[PDB]
């Protein structure tokens, strides 16, 4: 009950903010910004720590894809460089 | 309204709404309204409180009497020479983050190209605007 | 309208029988009429500079302006009253009356402003009311 | 002498570590590796974040003359937002206490600065005032980081071609529910709980019947204090 | 607008399941845009300035793929975009050959690139895109940043010359109402 009252209140302030700051008719060409919870390791790690480290691995999977996997295919498809990009992906650990 | 001295007056009154002191940004509107342009170096080099007196001195000190709207003609000798289609030209306008609304830009079109031609060039916009003052 | 005053005011400022539009305005302002440049330019296109009593009477009828009231004359002042108090400063009021139309001179406007009230902040509505009497 | 890591002849593990070692210690934390940009946490303000620097990167013509910084990125991101008219995104990556939340604020402060002063800053006011509230309500003290974000923050902002935020949308997700009820030793609960049970006025201390920070079951009584943090002064700033 | 649910917890009500689906949606929203990456490094756990800890930093050099980002030098091109995104960004360099009806978009690019002094070495026009060398892109943005300024003031000059005409036209309507104030003042000056 205490958990839900605090979380809904924290998100109610976000809604009160968005009620005044949001553009009518949404966004066309906006600037995104992503502040997440970084990799955290303690003596004892739980589900909280599990969900945080998952976020970090997710942000990485999409990073490796855009920066390497997509760029490699782009240069090749355009007919510029047939050369391969060597990189380590979390493909296996993200799937587990 | 005779010479420029009496025409700069009429302008200050409007842009300030007959205020003794004009708004900083409204003075930037006012200088633009006579084909006067400044650098951030000159823009910072402007007083806190802006009165009518200073504006008149500023106008004399700046406003090019030979070619008032030179900064319209300054876009080299190929773009100024070639005609830009009404719709495509407004694309450039909206892209350069214009303050003028649909009516305001239509008003502008009604001043610039009053013959309702399929296209419009820059050297013509300036020529109409020099006869507008 | 006072029939006795009309005949008297004509003879008082007539030259070789006829009367100049300039004298005809002074004589209209003596009766309590307010001729403007628009009233003067209408009579000028008809009978030239000098007009006879018959042509002079047809001039005084244009000077009547029955449709005149406070709400009708304040229109320009209201355009500049952004604060919405119904009041303008003597400085604000003076510039309006000097810049556009029948441009009154600085001291013509300044004196007419003090002749109304000693105070700097003047109500434009009560002013029109007073100068229309 | 140079900003991009890729300009070294030998790019092996230690050669890169040393190139970053001498940059950090001589107090030049920002080092490019295009498209990436490395920001090492200095743990002390170098003044490179202040309004003077914002204005530099903003009004400086040649990008080549400018040294690596969060503002180099903030300007090049906004250079494409208006240049090609494509939506752009900034991503702060790193472990707990690497400087993500702080770097977000710096890039936010960059977009807050407008060249021409003729904007409605009423919207831009609530946008910036939200962050010290979002850190009071969402951030808490951990053993890893004393301003650890227990929530995920995502924004969408329409910024002017000269500067200044016209509109925004702060969308927060996954708040550490357990942090409210139980906290480990030397680890503290959400800043606002401690801020409100220290900085509240005498009127709220009697109307709500507020007790000491130690007197609450949902608050670790031994971890109650954070080094270099005045929860009273922070609360003043939170209320405004 | 919260779903009042009773009984056994549904798959959409479970925190982890509700977390992943929220995360999943957010990532696609970011994939659709043009991302920029800031890779923050924590040099020590002691939370001390000017303290270098090679192990902790190295792990972060891997986990942020800083050392791996070095192979992106092989590409050799800094700018890469379609003819459309390019031609909208660099139209001001010469609107003339930029809005040409006869010339195709692939060839419009060539013209405006060569217009800016660039040689066949600084660029390589691809299948559907325009690629520029780091050296090449510097030249083009220097010329574009002189021209953006040319039109930035050119527009701002037209902007106010019409904004002026706005106040002017809205004043001309009140002018005959004012002429009457000015004629009644002259009338009052005759009486005194
Ligand atoms: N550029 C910086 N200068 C000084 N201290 C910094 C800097 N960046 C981060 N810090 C320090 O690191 C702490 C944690 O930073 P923060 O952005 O909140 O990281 P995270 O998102 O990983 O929690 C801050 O409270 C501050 O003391
Ligand atoms: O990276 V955090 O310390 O905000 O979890
Ligand atoms: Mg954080």
């Amino acid at each position: 009950l205490c958990k839900a009252m605090y979380e809904k209140l924290f998100l109610w302030i976000i809604r009160h903010l968005n009620s005044r700051i949001e553009p009518e008719g949404g966004f066309k060409t906006f600037m995104g910004m992503l502040d997440i919870f970084g990799f955290e390791v303690f003596k004892n790690n739980s589900l909280e720590q599990l969900f945080i480290n998952i976020t970090n691995e997710m942000l990485q999977k999409n990073f490796v894809d855009i920066v390497f996997e997509r760029e490699s295919k782009l240069y090749k498809d355009e007919g510029i460089s047939t050369a391969e990009l060597k990189y380590t992906s979390n493909k296996e650990v993200i799937n587990v | 309204a005779s010479d420029m001295e009496e025409k700069f007056r009429e302008a200050f009154i409007l842009f300030s709404s007959c205020s003794d002191h004009i708004e900083m940004y409204k003075f930037f509107e006012l200088m633009n309204s006579f084909g006067i342009i400044l650098t951030n170096d000159e823009k910072a080099a402007l007083p806190n409180d802006i009165n009518m007196d200073y504006w008149l001195n500023f106008a004399k000190k700046h406003y090019n009497y030979e070619q008032p709207f030179k900064h319209i003609n300054n876009v080299n000798e190929q773009n100024t020479n070639v005609q830009i289609k009404i719709d495509n030209f407004l694309g450039i306008m909206k892209a350069l983050d214009t303050r003028l609304t649909e009516s305001d830009l239509n008003i502008l079109l009604q001043i610039t190209n009053p013959e309702n031609k399929t296209t419009l060039n820059l050297k013509t916009v300036s020529q109409k605007l020099t006869e507008s003052i | 309208v006072d029939e006795s005053d009309v005949r008297i005011y004509f003879n008082e400022k007539s030259s070789g029988g006829k009367i100049s539009i300039d004298n005809a305005s002074y004589n209209a302002r003596k009766l309590g009429l307010a001729p403007s440049s628009i009233d003067e330019k209408k009579i000028k296109e008809l009978y030239g500079d000098n007009l006879t009593y018959e042509q002079y009477l047809e001039y005084l009828s244009i000077c009547v302006h029955d449709k005149d009231n406070v709400e009708e004359l304040i229109k320009m002042f209201a355009h500049f009253d952004n604060n919405c108090t119904g009041y303008l400063t003597k400085s604000q009021m003076k510039n309006i009356l000097t810049t556009w139309g029948d441009a009154l001179t600085d001291q013509e406007a300044i004196d007419a402003l003090n002749a109304f009230s000693s105070e700097d902040n003047i109500d434009y509505k009560l002013f029109c009311e007073d100068i229309l009497q | 002498s140079f900003g991009d890591i890729g300009l070294l002849n030998h790019t092996n593990i230690p050669c890169v570590l040393d190139f970053l070692k001498h940059r950090y210690l001589k107090n030049q934390i920002y080092t490019t590796a295009v498209p990436l940009i490395v920001a090492i946490n200095p743990y002390k303000d170098l003044g490179n974040t202040t309004n003077e620097w914002i204005r530099r990167y903003r009004d400086t013509a040649d990008h080549t003359k400018l040294p690596p910084h969060v503002f180099t990125c903030a300007r090049e991101a906004l250079s494409n937002l208006h240049g090609v008219n494509k939506s752009q995104t900034i991503i702060v990556s790193g472990e707990s206490g690497a400087g993500k939340t702080e770097a977000t604020k710096q890039i936010m402060r960059y977009f807050a600065s407008s060249k021409s002063g003729n904007m409605d800053l009423r919207i831009q006011t609530a946008i910036m005032a939200a962050n010290p509230v979002l850190e009071a309500f969402g951030n808490a003290k951990t053993i890893r980081n004393n301003n650890s974000s227990r929530f995920g923050r995502f924004m969408q902002l329409v910024i002017s071609h000269e500067g200044g935020i016209r509109y925004g949308s702060v969308v927060a997700f996954l708040l550490e529910k357990s942090r409210i009820i139980t906290q480990d030793d030397n680890e503290r609960s959400y800043h606002i709980f401690y801020q409100f049970l220290k900085g509240a006025n005498s009127t709220m201390k009697s109307k709500f019947g507020l007790k000491g920070v130690t007197e609450y079951k949902l608050l670790n009584p031994n971890s109650t204090e954070v080094s270099g943090v005045d929860d009273v002064k922070d609360f003043e700033e939170v209320i405004e | 607008g919260q779903v009042i649910e009773k009984g056994k917890i549904a798959k959409g009500s479970l925190i982890g399941s509700q977390f992943l689906n929220q995360l999943t949606s957010l990532m696609n929203l970011i994939n659709s845009t043009e991302p920029h990456f800031i890779r923050c490094i924590k040099p020590n756990e002691n939370k001390k300035p000017l303290e270098w800890c090679e192990p902790k930093i190295l792990i972060q050099l891997h986990a942020l793929s800083i050392l791996e980002a070095l192979v992106l030098r092989q590409l050799g091109y800094s700018y890469r975009r379609t003819f459309e995104e390019f031609l909208y960004q660099y139209k001001f360099v010469d609107i003339a050959a930029a809005e040409d009806s006869s010339v195709e978009n692939q060839n419009k690019c060539v013209n405006i690139l060569k217009l800016s002094g660039l040689s066949e070495s600084m660029y390589k026009i691809g299948k559907s895109m325009v690629f520029l060398k780091q050296e090449g892109a510097k030249i083009l943005t220097k010329i574009q940043r002189e021209k953006l300024v040319e039109w930035e003031n050119c527009v701002s000059v037209i902007e106010a010359a019409i904004l002026k005409h706005k106040y002017k036209q809205k004043v001309n309507k009140n002018i005959p109402s004012l002429l009457r104030v000015q004629a009644h003042i002259r009338k009052k000056m005759v009486a005194q």
